[PDB]
């Protein structure tokens, strides 16, 4: 845990580039789940102003 | 004599490298990777 990626240089390196079906997973669902998640809150109050 | 004495006993000594050396590594390893946790780890707020 001591490892901590940003998305530009070197998530969507790990999307572009790899062929590893686990890797990927791995990319795509904790950007969801980690980033996603705090924007959940700040759009539905951003919808109605 | 008890000079020479003790300076053959300060250079006699095993040390480490009596173990094997999957155990040798394997302690090696450990060593750096406790030292790396406690000086690289972070922590951070619960609200941002
Ligand atoms: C062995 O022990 C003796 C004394 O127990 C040491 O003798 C000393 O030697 C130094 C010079 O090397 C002298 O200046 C001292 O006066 C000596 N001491 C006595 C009490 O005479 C001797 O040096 C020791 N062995 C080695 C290799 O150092
Ligand atoms: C240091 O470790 C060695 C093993 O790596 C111990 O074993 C002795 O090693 C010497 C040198 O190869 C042999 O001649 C002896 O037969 C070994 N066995 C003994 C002495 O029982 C050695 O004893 C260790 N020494 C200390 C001071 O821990």
């Amino acid at each position: 845990p001591q490892e901590c990626l940003l998305l530009e240089p070197g998530l969507n390196e790990i999307m572009a580039n790899s062929l590893d079906y686990n890797e990927r997973l791995w990319a795509w669902e904790s950007w969801r789940s980690e980033v996603g998640k705090q924007l959940r809150p700040l759009y539905e109050e951003y919808v109605v102003l | 004599n008890l000079t020479v004495k003790l300076q053959l006993q300060a250079l006699q000594q095993n040390g480490s490298s009596v173990l094997s050396e999957d155990k040798s590594k394997r302690l090696n390893t450990i060593l750096n990777t406790m030292s790396t946790i406690y000086s690289t780890g972070k922590v951070c707020n619960p609200d941002n």
